């Protein structure tokens, strides 16, 4: 009986490739060769923060381009000023295993998680300003890898099982559960019009989810090793994966298939971090041969390297106005990069 | 995607000889260290063989050592796996496992339960 | 006129060995100085070091340039501060000494806050020994410059220290030597790790051997007599320049990272190029 | 405006407090040692624990110096992602339960795995091999897992290195010693690394294994400052 | 058993995914690009922004 379920997938997985091939009716790099190169990008480094002493995981930037929370395995989380260098907050965690940061929209609230399978969300606006975990989540039951604030009162996260989970932070309790994956997920990413999140796992796909309803729209299966990180396009009709292949791709939600592959013969390490530009022209992707490479999204050309970090490069944000990139990494340090007139 | 297919396997009596075709058709075959792991029908996962990218580092569980040969082919892209002097303690399904990072000595998960990158079922019976 | 042609080589390669003790101690300096992440208590030992060294070759250069009022107190100052800093770098020896035995054996702690106190001994103690030895020679046996060779009691009081910390100093080292052979026969490595003790001892315990390149001076008259006497002469300058030469090689140079960053800013600095 | 530089002021304040909290912090950070206990599955791990939510944390004090132990509780089987997380760690206190399937073969494939990690493979390893007086009762029984799954422990001999353990059937210091070269030519392979490897006969709840995890400790703190010091 | 249940979820997963319509390569590509160069100007990583205005100088 079962032998006929698995005929039955192995007809549909067929139809879909066969519906995917006849879909395909020319390459980016085709339409693309008419297009004059980006160039050589000589990004410099112009901060540096020095405050962490232990490898660091994850970063994310504020909605003001300005505080930028980082999460080190000493178990700290510090938000600075990046104009200034200060340090405007840190805050101790109780598990000093932290995998995964974000910082609300609204900037009043922080999301921290790791091995403790807890999602501890810390209010910053407090009555003295005092930082206090305003509300732990559980539930899962692998480590949290990645957590993003869907709202004030919303965040979706992402599991070491195959599960994510839509939270309500006012009763603190999953409102929605998405599961379909085969191995861990790794990363997450929210859409700009705040409908859809993809998600990459392990088993070298990536799934599109409605946070509404909640199941699997989409599944994509161009990779073929572990998925580290995933990013949407600004456009939102898009998104970029990196994986341990040394080669990241990217994928169309209409489109449903590979567009573009970024892979180069000198590179044997895997990518950790995937971001686009504010134009989305520009593909930064931390690799884990201690540097950070530039790609023309377009063609598919390295522009630049973002040399200068004494270990593996962790974490990589873009800010919201597109004004500077930092990259976190193991050597307990950020650096803020930027461009040169 | 890797689509990791192995076929073989049947009812044989004790002391024959099997051999079992595994073919990929996902990745690169050269680029990863493939293996052989074996699941009784009452127990667990258990690896049983593994070759690396080239062939020149071949390893076994013991007990199959001298029984078993792995051998793999990266022009057709495939492997196989010839058992000979079969016991009445083999009797198991055999899978056709690539470990998950390539130009890497290490690789952890292969017989894990839920493994990602591990092929379909195939059954060999000895009586 | 042989040994007169072979005294003059001898004296331009002994001023031309502290010049190129200046030479590596300044690049050595500027290695570890402007890296802004070669910075530890290890790291400023070995600045503190370097720059005692400085300290010293200057005042030695300066001194024999000097040698022929205020020619008589330049000349003074110039002993003094020659003093003070031979003293300072035996003492800085000692201190990385203690700091490298402390956190080989000390169990836990690990407490950086020490460093400071290390910089009192650093340029504390060569004071506290010198300013007695200069009172007395100031109040007695006022000799013009330096020529201290008729009154033992201010040799023994201007020496017994620095025979001490160096004392200190080798016995700390061979602390330091049986728990790295304890660590190799536990290992149990080839013959090549073997003789690799005695390779990690000589070139660390021949600036202690600078004790026996400054026990005797250059302070040879107009002539000598004796193979013997300058065999061991020209061994003895020979010393004097490496105490400056081998350590700062050693200390800096071979430290195994230095190389490899700077071959990372080398990389860096090419693709930032082109 | 006076604004501009009274919040100034007010960050350089922040700044400098969060420094100092940091330096504090930083000071008890380096005083205390970091150890992850892995296991081959049911190998004593929680008799060892009970003798000595994702993840347990485990702090104990011997000789004034402070030692946090972490288990991964609630945690997949696959470990070829959070295992990374344990890279700056002192050291991977590995149990092995020496005497269903063969569990010794899948210890040991997890043990060659965690030494060729390429970001392990500047981490230590301490290897716990457990149940010692249970291997002794199956040896003795005529139960064999040393030759029966392994054919060249006919062709194997006691090694003349030593033999500490006091009087006690040959055949069991054999079993246990083969064992331990299987462990140790797994970990001695050609490769590169600044990781060692220490095996260790405990079958031990007497508070043993403090002593040897703080030996232990204390060599992997002493060879690494020395090769700081380039003076091996 | 687990395998039934398993087998007759991605069944239904992969019919509720063959179902939706794709659209060509080709006018996916052309409205990437079309995003691409209309915001071009508003990208400082593309085109470096003058120091005068450059928070982060």
């Amino acid at each position: 009986e079962l032998d006929q379920l698995r005929q039955e997938a192995e007809q549909l997985k067929n139809q879909i490739r066969d519906a995917r091939k006849a879909c395909a009716d020319a390459t980016l790099s085709q339409i693309t060769n008419n297009i004059d190169p980006v160039g050589r990008i000589q990004m410099r480094t112009r901060r540096t923060l020095r405050g962490h002493l232990a490898k660091i995981y994850a970063m994310h930037w504020g909605t003001d381009s300005r505080l930028l929370v980082s999460a080190s395995q000493d178990g700290k989380l510090i938000i600075w000023d990046s104009y200034t260098t200060n340090k405007v907050h840190a805050i101790p965690l109780r598990s000093s295993w932290v995998m995964t940061c974000a910082y609300a929209p609204s900037g009043n609230y922080v999301a921290c998680g790791g091995l403790d399978n807890i999602c501890s969300i810390y209010n910053l606006k407090t009555r003295e300003g005092n930082v206090r975990v305003s509300r732990e989540l559980a539930g899962h039951t692998g480590y949290l890898s990645c957590c993003r604030f869907l709202d004030d009162n919303q965040i979706v996260t992402s599991s070491g099982d195959t599960t994510c989970a839509l939270w309500d932070i006012e009763t603190g309790q999953q409102t929605t559960t998405f599961t379909g994956h085969t191995g861990d997920v790794m990363s997450l990413s929210l859409a700009p019009d705040t409908r859809l999140f993809v998600s990459g796992a392990c088993d070298a796909s990536a799934k599109l989810w409605d946070v509404r309803e909640g199941m699997c729209r989409q599944t994509f299966t161009g990779h073929e090793s572990d998925i580290n990180a995933i990013c949407f396009f600004p456009n939102g009709n898009a998104f970029a994966t990196g994986s341990d292949d040394a080669t990241c791709r990217l994928f169309d939600l209409r489109a449903d298939q590979e567009l573009m592959t970024y892979s180069h013969d000198n590179i044997i390490c895997g990518i950790t971090s995937v971001s686009f530009s504010k134009s989305g022209r520009l593909l930064l992707a931390g690799y884990d041969d201690f540097n950070c490479n530039v790609w023309d999204a377009l063609k598919a050309d390295r522009a630049g390297v973002l040399a200068g970090h004494d270990n593996r490069v962790s974490c990589l944000g873009v800010t919201d106005d597109g004004m500077a990139v930092a990259t976190g990494s193991w050597d307990s340090f950020l650096k803020i990069w930027n461009g040169s007139s | 995607q890797v689509q990791l297919q192995e076929s073989g396997g049947g009812l044989v009596q004790p002391g024959g000889s099997l051999r079992l075709s595994c073919a990929a058709s996902g990745f690169t075959f050269s680029n990863y260290k493939m293996n052989w792991v074996r699941q009784a029908p009452g127990k667990g996962l258990e690896w049983v063989s593994d070759i690396s990218q080239s062939g020149a580092s071949i390893s076994y569980t013991g007990s199959v050592k001298g029984r078993f040969t792995i051998s793999r082919d990266n022009a057709k892209n495939t492997l196989y796996l010839q058992m000979n002097s079969l016991k009445p303690e083999d009797t198991a399904v055999y899978y056709c496992a690539r470990c998950p990072a390539p130009f890497t000595r290490d690789c952890f998960d292969v017989t894990s339960t839920t493994y990602a990158y591990r092929g379909q079922g195939t059954q060999v019976t000895v009586s | 006129l042989d040994q007169r042609l072979i005294l003059e080589r001898l004296q331009v390669m002994y001023t031309v060995g502290y010049s190129l003790s200046l030479a590596t101690l300044l690049l050595a300096l500027l290695i570890l100085s402007l890296f802004r992440r070669l910075h530890c208590t290890r790291n400023y030992i070995h600045i503190n070091l370097f720059t005692s060294f400085m300290l010293r070759a200057a005042a030695i250069l300066s001194r024999d340039r000097l040698l022929p009022n205020q020619a008589l107190a330049a000349c003074r100052t110039a002993q003094i501060v020659t003093q003070y800093c031979v003293g300072a770098n035996y003492t800085w020896l000692l201190v990385e000494g203690v700091y490298l035995h402390s956190l080989l054996v000390l169990v836990g702690g690990s407490e950086e806050g020490h460093f400071r106190y290390y910089l009192l001994l650093g340029w504390g103690a060569p004071a506290l020994f010198v300013i007695p030895w200069v009172i007395v020679r100031y109040l007695y046996e006022n000799t013009q410059c330096w020529e201290r060779n008729e009154v033992k009691a201010i040799w023994w009081i201007i020496r017994t220290p620095i025979l001490m910390t160096i004392l200190i100093n080798f016995l700390i080292f061979i602390r330091i030597l049986g728990i790295l052979l304890s660590k190799l026969r536990t290992r149990q490595m080839r013959c090549r790790d073997y003789r690799l003790r005695l390779a990690r001892s000589t070139l660390f315990l021949v600036p202690l051997l600078g004790v026996h390149e400054v026990v005797f001076a250059p302070v040879t008259e107009e002539q000598a007599r004796g193979a013997l006497r300058f065999a061991k002469l020209g061994f003895e300058i020979f010393l004097s320049s490496f105490q400056g030469f081998l350590v700062s090689v050693l200390y800096c140079f071979i430290n195994k990272e230095v190389q490899s960053e700077i071959r990372r800013g080398w990389h860096h600095c090419r693709l930032r190029r082109s | 405006t006076e604004d501009q530089r009274n919040e100034e002021k007010a960050q350089r304040e922040a700044n400098k407090k969060i420094e100092k909290q940091l330096q504090k912090d930083k000071q008890v950070y380096r005083a205390t040692h970091r150890l992850l206990l892995l296991g081959a599955g049911e190998s004593g791990k929680n008799t060892i624990v009970k003798q000595m939510s994702g993840i347990f944390e485990t702090k104990f004090q011997v000789d004034k110096v402070n030692f946090h132990m972490f288990d991964v509780g609630a945690q997949r089987d696959e470990r070829r992602k959070w295992i990374q997380c344990f890279n700056d760690v002192t050291a991977i206190i590995f149990v092995v339960a020496s005497s269903q399937t063969n569990r010794l073969q899948a210890a040991l494939k997890l043990f060659d795995s965690i030494w060729n990690n390429k970001w392990l493979r500047d981490t230590s390893v301490i290897l716990f091999l457990n149940k010692q007086d249970l291997l002794a009762e199956k040896v003795l029984a005529g139960k064999s897992k040393i030759e029966d799954y392994f054919p060249e422990f006919a062709r194997y001999t006691t090694p003349e290195d030593a033999t500490p353990e006091p009087g006690e059937d040959p055949r069991v210091t054999r079993a246990k010693y083969f064992i331990r070269d299987e462990f140790l030519r797994i970990s001695t392979a050609s490769g590169d690394g600044r990781h060692y490897c220490y095996p260790h006969f405990t079958c031990s709840v007497d508070t043993e294994n403090i002593r040897r995890v703080f030996n232990d400790c204390r060599d992997i703190i002493q060879r690494m400052h020395l090769r700081q010091y380039e003076l091996l | 058993t687990a395998s039934i249940a398993q087998a007759r979820k991605l069944v239904e997963q992969l019919k509720m995914e063959a179902n939706i319509d794709r659209i060509k390569v080709s006018k996916a590509a052309a409205d990437l690009m079309a995003y691409c160069e209309a915001h071009a100007k508003e990208d400082p990583l593309l085109t470096p922004v003058p120091a005068s205005e450059n928070p982060f100088r």
